[PDB]
């Protein structure tokens, strides 16, 4: 099996930043090579074909390089749309095989999250479960400390965070962290408070709720 | 341009079997549907790259398998339906992915002319599907209880507020929400589904929508899990 | 008056060639079932009436001329030349000629189509640097359909120019159906060139060519070609008509005036 190799693994940069991708072939594979693009929950499409050939339809700030065992990728200016996961793709010989891709994050400016609590609804209750919700909107970077305090007492263990994919029209995330405990601990305690900490906040910000009110 | 579509997807045990089949519409260049072309295979596990499976020329020939999966999946086609199938047999935990099925960029055979290309080419994949979901696993399906996360006095946070549905406890993915049926788009975030300690999937929609609109205007989510035929119509209202 | 015959054709002294299958164009062309007459000789090609054709369904123009002067030749001795087709693809073949499991084609043709989105303008050279005449056979595709036309060859119309420094022949494909034969309603049409010592080849094409592979040594002399049922026996005969091997002793005879060899006048 011909190995392909990509780097960097991951990459961060701005826009209108020229950017190299890299694909390095195990054994000489000639010009039979291509490159795809993947946006999250969708299907790759084709880029460049044989090395160096764009695909119609695809915008000319992509362009192909390279032969034998080394190939590049360039973007000569990144666009806040290209963020994604790039894969390079061999067919000299079978089997075919994939490089396991590169991923393209971008950089603007700081941007502080808005944030939102909420109590577990009663219907949820009603059925011995407790899920209390705290939402970061519309941040930058990814990097957030999100902490539960129940009575003022700091939780552990017992949450789980989601994050959205960068946003292709303002590259900025959103974060969801959700606190479960059952029924019976939810009604022990009376305070509810979520606590974050950002780059772009001057100091930590904390939303909360008293149960039953 | 041809276009592919899978479907066959769904939830089975290890050990069992399933059948994905890939449908083509459309055409390229001289009217050219799916049956001139060439056609793989290929899946991408969760959270990792793609791994090609198999391969199949236009008149069903030439066909070839990874290692990984050689002896027990077979790739076929039947060109008056326009449709490829793989077949896979004692599935494995492993086997979990999306499958995509793939068009190969050249003309391999003109049947009207009795034309075929000598050699299979097996270049560049200019038409993928929009995937199938396999999941193997010992569980069974569960659908999802949608709960309202609910917009309170005191919530606003830059000059919006937040509402949203709790998507929990379900069973194989995935999930679709969309709100007031998708005429809501603007600033929505729906959520990827985290796997909890139970072995069952949760995940949460949420949408920043002015203040002044809570009381007044009407916020309904709408969840579908094909999986287990769940359709529900969650209204989002203030505590 | 010689009357009668055996009923068959005697294989001594001159050398019978019997085709079983095969017609004498069809082995020229190689056709897969006729392969096994590849670089073969003969005095006489006896043809059978069983005979059939199992590849591309295909017409040739002529196709008197041209089976005359092959089996006047007496032998099919081909020649490769290296023929250099930029900016197609070649050797293309068809399930209406199945080469062993595969799909295949005349051995002796190459079926060219595009490579890639297009076609290129075809231009290619090929000298007679040598002191004999060669034979090229060469062919031009008439597909059914425009979107046939298109997908093989993509312009919407193709010729193909056969040249030498003094003779020169276009042919412009015909699209249309023609009945079907074997699954197929296109065709093929096979004409040939002659080029004589110091001359030169010249192909050009836009679409529609299929090309030679090379050429047939031209040979003059004693050999020729018959229609026969009579089986091929040994024994030796100077004269062979179709009904047979007969002697020469007598002047005349009354058997057929289809002959070969050394034969009696028939009246
Ligand atoms: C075809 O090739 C010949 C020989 O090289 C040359 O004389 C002629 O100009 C060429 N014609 C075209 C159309 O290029
Ligand atoms: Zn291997
Ligand atoms: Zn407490
Ligand atoms: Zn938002």
């Amino acid at each position: 099996d011909i190995q392909l190799t990509q780097s960097p693994s991951s990459l961060s940069a701005s826009v209108g930043d020229r950017v190299t991708l890299t694909c390095q072939a195990s054994q000489d594979i000639r010009k039979f090579l291509n490159w795809y693009q993947q946006k999250p929950g969708k299907g790759p499409k084709l880029l460049i074909y044989d090395a160096s050939n764009l695909q119609r339809g695809v915008p000319s700030r992509f362009s192909g390089g390279g032969s034998g065992t080394d190939f590049t990728l360039i973007i000569s200016s990144l666009q806040p749309e290209d963020v994604g996961t790039y894969y390079c793709q061999q067919y000299d010989g079978l089997p075919f095989t994939f490089g396991g891709g590169t991923k393209v994050v971008i950089k603007r400016t700081v941007a502080a999250p808005s944030v939102f609590i909420f109590p577990p609804s009663d219907e949820q209750l009603k059925s011995g479960t407790a899920s209390v919700v705290c939402l970061l909107n519309n941040f930058y970077p990814r990097e957030a400390k999100v902490q539960w305090k129940v009575d003022n007492a700091l939780q552990s263990g017992n949450s789980q965070e989601s994050v959205t994919e960068q946003d292709s029209k303002d590259s900025t995330y959103s974060l969801s962290s959700t606190l479960t405990l059952s029924k019976a601990d939810y009604e022990k305690h009376k305070v509810y408070a979520c606590e974050v900490t950002h780059q772009g906040l001057s100091s930590p910000v904390t939303k909360s709720f008293n149960r039953g009110e | 341009q041809v276009q592919l579509q899978e479907s066959g997807g769904g939830l089975v045990q290890p050990g069992e079997s399933l059948r994905l089949s890939c449908v083509g519409s459309g055409s390229s260049f001289g009217e050219s549907t799916l049956s001139y072309y060439a056609v793989s295979w290929v899946r991408q596990a969760p959270g990792k790259g793609l791994e090609w499976l198999s391969i199949i020329n236009a008149g069903g020939g030439d066909i070839d398998y990874a290692d990984s999966v050689e002896g027990r999946f077979t790739i076929s086609r039947d060109n008056s339906k326009e449709t490829l199938y793989l077949q896979m047999t004692n599935l494995r935990v492993e086997d979990t992915g999306v499958y995509y099925c793939a068009k190969h960029m050249s003309m391999q055979q003109v049947v009207s002319a009795g034309w075929e290309r000598a050699d299979l080419v097996g270049d560049a994949f200019d038409v993928w599907g929009q995937g199938t979901m396999v999941t193997v696993s010992s569980a069974s399906t569960k659908g999802p209880s949608v709960f309202p996360l609910a917009p309170s006095s005191k919530s606003t946070s830059g000059g919006t507020a937040a509402l949203g549905c709790l998507v929990k406890d379900y069973f194989p993915e995935p999930v679709t929400v969309s709100w007031n049926s998708g005429a809501l788009t603007s600033g929505v975030h729906t959520f990827p589904a985290v796997l909890q300690s139970s072995g069952l999937y949760s995940l949460s929609s949420v949408v920043t929508v002015p203040s002044s609109s809570l009381g007044t205007q009407t916020y309904i989510c709408n969840v579908n899990h094909k999986p287990s035929n769940t359709k529900v119509d969650k209204r989002v209202e203030p505590k | 008056v010689q009357s009668s015959s055996t009923g068959k054709i005697c294989n001594n002294p001159h050398r019978i060639l019997d085709g079983i299958d095969c017609t004498l164009i069809d082995a020229l062309l190689g056709d897969p079932h006729c392969d096994v007459f590849q670089n073969e000789t003969w005095d006489l090609f006896v043809e059978r009436s069983k005979a059939f054709s199992n590849c591309y369904p295909y017409d040739v123009p002529d196709y008197a001329s041209l089976r005359s002067l092959v089996a006047s030749s007496g032998t099919l001795e081909f020649i490769t030349e290296g023929f250099t087709w930029t900016g197609v693809t070649q050797n293309g073949g068809s399930n209406a000629c199945k080469r062993g499991p595969g799909s295949g084609f005349f051995s002796r043709l190459n079926w060219l189509t595009k490579s890639g989105s297009t076609y290129p303008v075809l231009n290619v050279t090929m000298p007679n640097n040598d002191n004999f005449d060669k034979l090229y056979i060469w062919g031009v595709h008439h597909p059914s359909t425009n979107q046939e036309q298109t997908s093989l060859y993509v312009q919407a119309s193709g010729r193909v120019t056969v040249s030498t420094r003094r003779s020169q022949q276009t042919i412009i494909p015909n699209i249309g159906s023609r009945p079907w034969v074997r699954g197929l309603s296109s065709r093929i049409s096979i004409y040939w060139t002659i080029v004589k010592p110091g001359d030169v080849l010249v192909i050009n094409s836009n679409g529609n060519l299929i090309a030679p592979r090379g050429y047939f040594k031209m040979r003059t002399g004693k050999s020729s070609i018959m229609r026969s049922d009579a089986p091929i026996d040994t024994c030796i005969s100077e004269c062979i008509t179709p009904n047979g091997s007969i002697p020469n002793d007598k002047p005349f005879q009354n058997v057929n005036k289809i002959t070969y060899g050394a034969c009696p006048k028939y009246v």
